C-alpha cells in the first residue's frame, strides 16, 4: 500500500 | 491535542505555511498534441502532486491524530477533490482557461481532444469563475481544502468521528473570524460561508466524474499511470 | 420575483406546506423485486416532487428549460435527503414507505447496493445525533433543487441566500448561540457533499440494472437517468 | 420527448 507507505515516514 | 488550542489567526498561519508548491508539468510546446500525450502529461503531474499532497496532509491540524487506517481513508476519497479544487483556485485570474502548471494553460478546445472532457472542463471553469465573483481569499481557500480532506470521507468503539467534528468546528470558527475580519456583516458572514461550503458539494461532482473518467482511461490502457494513481484509484473502484 | 420579499416565517410556512406526501409501496425479496418495488416507489414520488418543486418559492421565478436542469441534477438527492429523514426514528433501517422498512441484511439483496444502503444509514445517524428539525430538513431540500443544478444563476444565488438566512433564523429561534449557529450551518451543509457523492453512486447503481435490463423502469425515471449520461 | 416537460406545465 504505497499510500499507506508514504503516510507512514 | 495542539489543533483543538489553536487561535484563528494561528489556524490561518498553520494552513498557509503547509501549502504544497505549484508544479510543472513536462508539457513541450513543438511536440505535438495526442489524447494520450495529454493525459500523460495530466497524471504525471497530479501523480508528482499526490507526494506533496501527502506531506501537505499530515501538516493539517488534527490529521495526525487520526489512526493510519484513518488518514489513508480520508487521502484516498478526497484526492481528487484537492487536486481539483486548487486547479480552479489558481485557475481564477485566467478566465475560461485551467491552469494545470504554469506551462500548461488550457483552454475549452483543447479539452475535447480527450473523449468526456468536455462536461468536467465546464464544471472546472464554472467553479473557478464563482471564486472569482466571490474574490475568494486564499486564507479561506486553505480553510476550504483543510475541509474536504476532513469532510469528505467522515463517513464512508474508535468515535474518533468525533474528534475530526470538532477540527472541523474549529475550522468553520476560522472562516467566520475571516470574514469579519474582513468587514462583513453578521448576515454576510452566514451567507459566504454557506455559499462557499454548498461549493464542495459541486467540487465532490466534480471528483465523481473525474474518477469515472479516469477509471475508463486506464481500461483503454492507453495512457501510463503510476502505481499510487492506480491504488488511489482503486479506493474508488472498490 | 416574489419569493425574495417573504420573511423567515414566511419562508419555513411556505416549504413546510410545499412538503410531498409519504407513499406506499405494494401490498422474502429477491434482488428483482426489490427493485421493481424502489423503482416503482421512486417513479410515483417523482410525480409528487415536480409538483413540489413547483412550490418552492422562487423556482417558478426560473424558465421551464433551467426547472428541468434543477430536477434532473437533484431528484435522486432530493429521494436520498427525504428517505433518511423518515428513516431517523428508525435506526440501522431504511424506511422506504411505511410498510417497507429495510435493514442491513435486505441490502445485500441485490449486488453494489451494500455500500450505497451503509451510507443513507451514516447520513440518517447523522442527521439523528444532530436532532435535525424538520424545519431545518426542508431548508437543506430546497438547497439541494437549487443549488445541484445551478453551475452545469444570479437570481438562484439570492434565492439560496434567502434560504441561508432563514436557516440561521431558525436556529436563532431554539436558542442557539451565535457560534453554535454557523457552526451548526456547516454541518448540515458539510452533509450535501455526502448526499451529492450517494446521488453519484446511486445514478450509476441504476444504469446497471438499466443495462441487465433486470427490471421494468417507468419512462420517466429512465429520462431522469437518462439525464445524466 | 420529454416527460418532465409536462409534469412541469401542469
Ligand atoms: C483525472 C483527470 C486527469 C488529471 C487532472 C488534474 C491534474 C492535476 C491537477 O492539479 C488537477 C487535475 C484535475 C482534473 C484531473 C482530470 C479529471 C479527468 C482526467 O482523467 C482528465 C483529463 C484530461 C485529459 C483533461
Ligand atoms: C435509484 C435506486 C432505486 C430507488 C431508491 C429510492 C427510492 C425511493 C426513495 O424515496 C428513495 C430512494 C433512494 C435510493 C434509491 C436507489 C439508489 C440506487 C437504486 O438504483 C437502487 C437500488
Amino acid at each position: 500500500k504505497i499510500l499507506h507507505r508514504l503516510l507512514q515516514d | 491535542s495542539l489543533a483543538l488550542s489553536l487561535t484563528a489567526d494561528q489556524m490561518v498561519s498553520a494552513l498557509l505555511d503547509a501549502e504544497p508548491p505549484i508544479l510543472y508539468s513536462e508539457y513541450d510546446p513543438t511536440r505535438p498534441f495526442s489524447e494520450a500525450s495529454m493525459m500523460g502529461l495530466l497524471t504525471n503531474l497530479a501523480d508528482r502532486e499526490l507526494v506533496h499532497m501527502i506531506n501537505w496532509a499530515k501538516r493539517v491540524p488534527g490529521f495526525v491524530d487520526l489512526t493510519l487506517h484513518d488518514q489513508v481513508h480520508l487521502l484516498e476519497c478526497a484526492w481528487l477533490e484537492i487536486l481539483m479544487i486548487g486547479l480552479v483556485w489558481r485557475s481564477m485570474e485566467h478566465p475560461g482557461k485551467l491552469l494545470f502548471a504554469p506551462n500548461l494553460l488550457l483552454d475549452r478546445n483543447q479539452g475535447k481532444c480527450v473523449e468526456g472532457m468536455v462536461e468536467i472542463f465546464d464544471m472546472l471553469l464554472a467553479t473557478s469563475s464563482r471564486f472569482r465573483m466571490m474574490n475568494l481569499q486564499g486564507e479561506e481557500f486553505v480553510c476550504l481544502k483543510s475541509i474536504i480532506l476532513l469532510n469528505s470521507g467522515v463517513y464512508t468503539s474508535l468515535e474518533e468521528k468525533d474528534h475530526i467534528h470538532r477540527v472541523l468546528d474549529k475550522i468553520t470558527d476560522t472562516l467566520i473570524h475571516l470574514m469579519a475580519k474582513a468587514g462583513l456583516t453578521l448576515q454576510q458572514q452566514h451567507q459566504r460561508l454557506a455559499q462557499l461550503l454548498l461549493i464542495l458539494s459541486h467540487i465532490r461532482h466534480m471528483s465523481n466524474k473525474g474518477m469515472e473518467h479516469l477509471y475508463s482511461m486506464k481500461c483503454k490502457n492507453v495512457v501510463p499511470l503510476s502505481d499510487l494513481l492506480l491504488e488511489m484509484l482503486d479506493a474508488h473502484r472498490l
